[PDB]
Order: C-alpha cells, then sequence, then structure tokens
RNA sequence: AGGAGUGGAGCCUGCGGCUUAAUUUGACUCAACACGGGAAACCUCACCCGGCCCGGACACGGACAGGAUUGACAGAUUGAUA
RNA sequence: CAGCCACCCGAGAUUGAGCAAUAACAGGUCUGUGAUGCCCUUAGAUGUCCGGGGCUGCACGCGCGCUACACUGACUGGCUCAGCGUGUGCCUACCUACGCCGGCAGGCGCGGGUAACCCGUUGAACCCCAUUCGUGAUGGGGGGGGAUGCAAUUAUUCCCAUGACGAGGAAUUCCCAGUAAGUGCGGGUCAUAAGCUUGCGUUGAUUAAGUCCCUGCCCUUUGUACACACCGCCCGU
C-alpha cells in the first residue's frame, strides 16, 4: 500500500491540556467563619482511595471509578 | 466501565500465543506429545532422542 | 509410533514425507522376593538410557 | 504420579532442544568441544567437556551458576536439581570444533576465510580424519552468492 | 392490506410481556446465560437506549446510534432509532422496525457492489 | 396414530399454528411461501436474493454451467 | 516504561534477593505466571526490560520467546547503586563457592 | 493389453483480472496451488478502522522537577465504554 | 565365460521400502529463526485494541478434492470377520459402565485406564435380503428451530422438506500380484471428523514376460563459423 497522507483527518493528537495554579486553591475551600480550615464536604466512608483525593460535589454523573453512589441536590 | 476500557476480548482457541515455545514462531506446531518445536528442529533433535528411520 | 513430516515449507518439489519411527520396547518383571536382595541387585548404578520404575499396586 | 513414555520423551526433547540452542548461542567463544546431559533418580544434570577444561569451567564460577540458574528458572526445575559432572577425552575421533573455532576467531579479528580453510583442512587431515568438507555460503569475491564448497577425502552417502 | 404477525403476536404483545414463555424457546447467540455464563455491556446499552428513546421529539428522524463492533439486539424495544453501523467509510443506515427480532443488526452491512460483469484478465486464452 | 407436533409437517409454521392435515391446491403453496416476509425485510438472505446469489455455500466462483450455458 | 515505580522497586528487590530472573513475553496473558494473583500489566515490565537493556547495563539478549538476565560484576554493582541496597547483601547464588 | 480412465454435473485452506480498501501474494509450465502439515467472523485474513503502550539509553536546550496513558454512569462524546 | 529360461523342490527360485553419487539449479524457506541486498524503521498501528462486508463475492479462465451416479444395485435388518491407526499432558483443561427423559448432544455420581490392565474377542466394510423399487430420469445422490467458544453466517459445526446425471467439455492421470479401484478403521486442526492427507485392513482382479512408436533421459559415431554454448551465431535492404 501507499502512505495515506495522514493529514486530512487527525494528523496527530497532543497531550491533555489543563490550567492549574502552582499552589492549589480549587481543592481547598475557605470561608467558613473559622480561623483554621473547615471541611464542609461530607466525608465518604470509602477508604479504598488515596488520602489526597478531595471529594467534590458534581451536578451530574459520578467520576470515582470503584463505588459511584447516586445522589442529587434537588 | 473498566471492563470495556481495556481487555474486553479473550481468545480461548489461541494457538499463536500458545505456539511452539522454544523458538519464535507459530507454524510447525502439532499438539500431540507436547512438541512445541518446528519440523526443522524436530529433525535436528530427532536422532538425539533416539529417532531412527527404516521406512 | 509413526511420525510423518513434510519438508518443503512452500509447495515446491516432491512430497517427501520424512517417515520417522519411534519404537519403544518394554520389559516387565513381577517379583515375590525380600526387598533387600532385589534392591541390591537393581540399585547397582544402572545403565543410562533405560528407564526403570518400581510399582506396588 | 505415573507417567507414560512417549510424552515425557518429547518433553525431554523440548528441554534438550532449548538447552542446546542456548548453548550454541552463547558458549561458542570459549572453546567447548562436547556437551551432553545425564539423568540420576529424580535428578537432571548437564555435562561439558573441551580441550580448555578449566576455561569452559569458567572464572569465579559465573558461567556455571548463571546458566544453571537460567535452566532451573526456565524449565520448571526445582532448585538444585541440576549439577555439572566431569569427564576426560578418550582420543581425537571428534576433532572438528577446535580448528573450526580457531579459524572463526582468526577471521573475526581479521583473516581471509580461505586461508582458514587451508589451515583447517591440513590440521584435520594431520589429526587422522578420513575426509572433511567446508561449505561457506555467501559472497567471497563479488556479489554472486556462490556456495563455495571445499571437499577433501572420501565421502560415502549410501548404506546402513 | 393484511399485516404480518409472528405466531399471532404483534410488537405490543412481544413488548408488554416478558419472555417467561420463551425461556425454553429463546434463540441462540448468547442463550448460554445459564449454561456458560453471563456477560456485561447490556447496562450502558440500556442506559443509552433510554437516553435515545427518552429525549427524542416526534416528527423528526431520531439520533444516529453508532456501532463499530456491532452490539447484540435482545428486544424490539429499541425499535425507533436510526442506527449507523461502521462499514468503514460512512454510516450503514438502519431504521429499526418490529420485524428485526431474532437477528444480528450488522447483517444489513455491505461494503461492495457486485463485481462488474465486464472484461476478464489479459491472458484469458490459456 | 398420534403424530407429534414437532413430528408434524407444518410444525409451528408462520402466521398461524395449525396441526390439521389439510391438502388443497391454490393456497397451500402460498402457505409454503413464507418467503414474502424474508424478502420484504431485506435481511441478509434477502439482500443476497435480490440479485440471485447462493445462500448455502456452494462454491460457484465461476462454475455452475448447468443451465447457464 | 509506564509501570508505577512500586512494582519496579519490588521487582528489583526480588531480583537481587534471588539473583537472575526469567521473562515470558506475551500480551494476551491475564496474570503473570510466577507473579500470579497480582494482576501486573506485562507491557510495562517488558518496556522496563528493553529500556534497561538499551540503557546499557545488562547485556541485551533476544533468545527465542523466553528471556533471561545477564548477571556480571558491573550489572550487580549498578543494580546495587540503582536500588540503593545496603552494603551487606550478597546474592544467594554464590553460596559456599 | 487392460482397471479407474479423471475434467463432463452442485461438489478444500490456496486459486486468475477480481468492480469497493480487499477478496490481492511470500511459491509461478516434471521448481505456484495439502504450499508454510488451516474443521476459514480470529491464533483457522497479510490488503481494514481507533480508543491499545508510544520502545528514545548514550554529549545537552525548556518552570533550568508535578508539562497527570493509568480514574464508568439519561446533555458533550468519527462505539455514550477513551 | 559372464549369464539366461524351464522343471523338481522348498515358507520363500526378484516383497516392499531405508541409505542414496562428483557436480549443479542464477529453485523454496529470514512466513523455523532479531547474523543477512534494503526508501517511511525517528517507534504514524499489518497484531498488540476492533474483528464487517469476503478468497462462501461471477464469465473459456490452469488446481488429484467430483462419496454417489441404480436392478451388479437403492430400501430394512434377519445376519457372519484383528488395523497389528491409537485413545487420561511440569505453569494441561477437553479420550458413560451401572438407570433413565429424548431425533444428536444434553446429564445426576458417572467414559473403569497414565495403559496388551480401562475402551476388547474394539461384531466397521461385498453377505443366506429380514416388506418394497421387473425398466422409467422415477421409489436411484437430493424454508423455521431445539443449543462446543465472545458472536451460525453464504444452513462451518441435529429435526421435517417443496429428488443434473446417462458412462459423460477436446481431457501433458497413476498402475504390472494382495497391486487398480470399492469400502472400512483411524491421525494432522484436536472446542467433535477433515471434501485432502497420512498409516492399516477387508473384497479383490482380464491381459506381461515385450518394444522404441508419438513421450522423456542416456550413450556412440558424425558436422559445427556455437562456448552467454540454437532462446546461439549471423547476412542483406
Amino acid at each position: 500500500k501507499k502512505r495515506k497522507k495522514k493529514s486530512y483527518t487527525t494528523p496527530k493528537k497532543n497531550k491533555h491540556k489543563r490550567k492549574k495554579v502552582k499552589l492549589a486553591v480549587l481543592k481547598y475551600y475557605k470561608v467558613d467563619e473559622n480561623g483554621k480550615i473547615s471541611r464542609l464536604r461530607r466525608e465518604c466512608p470509602s477508604d479504598e482511595c488515596g488520602a489526597g483525593v478531595f471529594m467534590a460535589s458534581h451536578f451530574d454523573r459520578h467520576y470515582c471509578g470503584k463505588c459511584c453512589l447516586t445522589y442529587c441536590f434537588n | 466501565g473498566h471492563q470495556q476500557l481495556y481487555w474486553s476480548h479473550p481468545r480461548k482457541f489461541g494457538q499463536g500465543s500458545r505456539s511452539c515455545r522454544v523458538c519464535s514462531n507459530r507454524h510447525g506446531l502439532i499438539r500431540k506429545y507436547g512438541l512445541n518445536m518446528c519440523r526443522q528442529c524436530f529433525r535436528q533433535y530427532a536422532k538425539d532422542i533416539g529417532f531412527i528411520k527404516l521406512d | 509410533l509413526r511420525i510423518t513430516t513434510r519438508k518443503t515449507p512452500c509447495g515446491e518439489g516432491s512430497k517427501t514425507w520424512d517417515r520417522f519411527q519411534m519404537r519403544i520396547h518394554k520389559r516387565l518383571i513381577d517379583l515375590h522376593s525380600p526387598s533387600e536382595i532385589v534392591k541390591q541387585i537393581t540399585s547397582i548404578s544402572i545403565e543410562p538410557g533405560v528407564e526403570v520404575e518400581v510399582t506396588i499396586a | 504420579v505415573q507417567i507414560s513414555k512417549k510424552r515425557k520423551f518429547v518433553a525431554d526433547g523440548i528441554f534438550k532442544a532449548e538447552l542446546n540452542e542456548f548453548l550454541t548461542r552463547e558458549l561458542a567463544e570459549d572453546g567447548y568441544s562436547g556437551v551432553e546431559v545425564r539423568v540420576t533418580p529424580t535428578r537432571t544434570e548437564i555435562i561439558i567437556l573441551a580441550t580448555r577444561t578449566q576455561n569452559v569451567l569458567g572464572e569465579k564460577g559465573r558461567r556455571i551458576r548463571e546458566l544453571t540458574a537460567v535452566v532451573q528458572k526456565r524449565f520448571g526445575f526445582p532448585e538444585g536439581s541440576v549439577e555439572l559432572y566431569a569427564e576426560k577425552v578418550a582420543t581425537r575421533g571428534l576433532c572438528a570444533i577446535a580448528q573450526a573455532e580457531s579459524l572463526r576467531y582468526k577471521l573475526l579479528g581479521g583473516l581471509a576465510v580461505r586461508r582458514a580453510c587451508y589451515g583447517v583442512l591440513r590440521f584435520i587431515m594431520e589429526s587422522g580424519a578420513k575426509g572433511c568438507e567446508v561449505v561457506v555460503s555467501g559472497k567471497l569475491r563479488g556479489q554472486r552468492a556462490k556456495s563455495m564448497k571445499f571437499v577433501d577425502g572420501l565421502m560415502i552417502h549410501s548404506g546402513d | 392490506f393484511r399485516k404480518f404477525t409472528y405466531r399471532g403476536v404483534d410488537l405490543d404483545q412481544l413488548l408488554d410481556m416478558s419472555y417467561e414463555q420463551l425461556m425454553q424457546l429463546y434463540s441462540a447467540r448468547q442463550r448460554r446465560r445459564l449454561n456458560r455464563g453471563l456477560r456485561r455491556k447490556q447496562h450502558s446499552l440500556l442506559k443509552r437506549l433510554r437516553k435515545a428513546k427518552k429525549e427524542a421529539p416526534p416528527m423528526e428522524k431520531p439520533e444516529v446510534v453508532k456501532t463499530h463492533l456491532r452490539d447484540m439486539i435482545i428486544l424490539p424495544e429499541m425499535v425507533g432509532s436510526m442506527v449507523g453501523v461502521y462499514n468503514g467509510k460512512t454510516f450503514n443506515q438502519v431504521e429499526i422496525k418490529p420485524e428485526m427480532i431474532g437477528h444480528y443488526l450488522g447483517e444489513f452491512s455491505i461494503t461492495y457492489k457486485p463485481v462488474k460483469h465486464g472484461r476478464p484478465g489479459i491472458g484469458a486464452t490459456h | 396414530y398420534k403424530i407429534p407436533d414437532w413430528f408434524l409437517n407444518r410444525q409451528k409454521d408462520v402466521k398461524d399454528g395449525k396441526y390439521s392435515q389439510v391438502l388443497a391446491n391454490g393456497l397451500d403453496n402460498k402457505l409454503r411461501e413464507d418467503l414474502e416476509r424474508l424478502k420484504k425485510i431485506r435481511a441478509h438472505r434477502g439482500l443476497r436474493h435480490f440479485w440471485g446469489l447462493r445462500v448455502r455455500g456452494q462454491h460457484t466462483k465461476t462454475t455452475g454451467r448447468r443451465g447457464r450455458t | 516504561m509506564l509501570m508505577p515505580k512500586k512494582n519496579r522497586i519490588a521487582i528489583y528487590e526480588l531480583l537481587f534477593k534471588e539473583g537472575v530472573m526469567v521473562a515470558k513475553k506475551d500480551v494476551h496473558m491475564p496474570k503473570h505466571p510466577e507473579l500470579a494473583d497480582k494482576n501486573v500489566p506485562n507491557l510495562h515490565v517488558m518496556k522496563a526490560m528493553q529500556s534497561l537493556k538499551s540503557r546499557g547495563y545488562v547485556k541485551e539478549q533476544f533468545a527465542w520467546r523466553h528471556f533471561y538476565w545477564y548477571l556480571t560484576n558491573e550489572g550487580i554493582q549498578y543494580l546495587r547503586d540503582y536500588l540503593h541496597l545496603p552494603p551487606e547483601i550478597v546474592p544467594a547464588t554464590l553460596r559456599r563457592s
């Protein structure tokens, strides 16, 4: 066969791009009328994950990988 | 989920992976007696085991 | 046992099936004897190439 | 516990084929001459012999332990079930590999193939062999791959 | 005029009541959920059929449901979806109807016109 | 003599399930003509039969001169 | 080379506690023969092997579907430096001369 | 001299141009067709997709170390399963 | 003389294969192989991950593969005979006695054994037919389903149906006594045989003890301006 001229569709994909602050600000949340850090997010009883994983509140679907409970805000 | 992301396909009739082990090829394998050797090396190690020809 | 092997990998030339023979020969002996005597007789650094197995059924 | 004969004979053929191919792959540099395997009750062993006896035996035992570990770990052998015996040379009824290696490692360091053919021929017929043939296949003078076969002595091909 | 029905049972009759009567008479192609085992990939497929037949508005052609490694069809509930099979270049378009039951949905995939009834090879006089 | 249903000639045939031994010209062959549905749904066999291609694996790559001159 | 390093240090530690080790090359296996009941991806370890043999520290050898290591003084010393093994360990293969 | 005497009729994996990307060759008239000892959706397609890992060690450039294959859930989504 | 034929004898008055020149073919195999003629080989995909359409698609188109092709025989069974093929595997898991539902498998403990132990005296094949088909294309080959593996599909792999051919396109096919064919038993994929193949039985034969014709190879003599050797050399417009 001949070379397909692989530029008409998807010549090559590039690595994932994200915008992250050098020191995390999105993972920790402030403003709870406390002099120290206050954990407003309810802890999950599943300890099979890592200690540095921060539990988030998503509007739709779940992205955990092993347990993925079902809940909503209503 | 994880079972469709990767490895959703087995091969239970695999002969290519479970081919003649001692050299690197699939052909020249017969499953009797545990040969796992091509006919060329079958002859090269025939008389060593005790093989003789009279027919 | 007969084994038969084509040699031309691709079809080119005659169908010279290498016919090799594996002829195994077997001898049995059943003994009613004291163990020590036959053990001394047998375990005498037997010849290589002949395979001996002792069975009690 | 009982096993048949044909199947284990073929399995031993597998083991023999792999060990011999690995042996001819590596040990061709250190002058080995004759290699065999032997069996003792519930015990397998590999034996080697050469004109370079202690050289093939190796320095620091590196070859012995390394290859014995290789066979032990590959062929399902329980640990320790392989050892090396000893022997000696009877006569010169099997003298080909010494001169073959000599010519090979003269050529590897820079030497004409046919000068080596002359030397190996003359040494082999000084040793007392009846006849010898050396077929070098490839390109020796020009880009035509002629299978330069050199014969000397008698060669029969017919009979029991 | 007269409509065709399979053993006198129409799409509503096959759809409303489950296969408690077809338990013994269920066809081949992964019937072995009792003799060999049970497999996955009918869960997100169920979710996606729910999604495709839940948000669909009437009087338009529904969403293209794309299959490369063709899925198994287990019930005619999925009737009403425009299926695009991967023939390699375009969409193999299938509009499912209750007459598709007991088949492989990839069976309507062809990727070659019949060989042109034109000229033979150069050396045809042998 | 109590012929079984699976042993019966029109066993679990299409449209209607009838176990009566009735033989009349004009409509019986039409009952045998259940091919209407298979050719109409243009299934795999139907899409073969559109042009007249074999459906049982008979290797007729260029053979088949019986009746085709 | 994309295997998480914990398996790398585990393999190196078992290597030096045993000496040489064997390698079977195949992607269709579910679980490693000798390393069974662990679910280790074979592709990553294979890349690690070809990287260390390309890095020039163990003599690279392709031998007919079944791979072994090549142990030497330089290889053992480099493994000791790379795994930071204590200056008291001696392999069990050199026991009693 | 004579028996099947083939092919004549639907009657092997391979098989000639073979329309489509494809039903192709690695063998070409006693040296290609039971050919690589193929019960062909595969390891019982080499010509086909895309997710599947992106083999770079060895002088050294980049913030002169965090540039995440590996983490699935009814809208994104060249299979929602990446 | 080497020898040859017949006869008397004898189990045998030539049984088959095995090994098989010197030298070469500009042969096959890197698709048995990481040494080897190689522009995309900067790890851009042939498989790693998917298996859809088909070498199952159609016209002389090269391929032994074509069982059977009918009163010699197709039916149903009264029936009576060695395969001496072989069939339980270190990271092996694929070979129904005792009782029954059944058209196959399906099994509930369950295929007796690592084998001359267990399949076994392996009742498989032309046969005294155990209803029918006394001369004709006919009784003569002859579209839904219940279930090995991830998926029966152009039925790969069991149940009822809607039964060309005349000894057959002109056809570089083998064969001379247990041999051609028939038929049968198996082994190569083994998730259960193989439309071929490889071994072995059974039934079992008519011409031959010769010759270069028409086919190939070989030898001697002879001619040659050929030696890359007639697919040569070479002359003229």
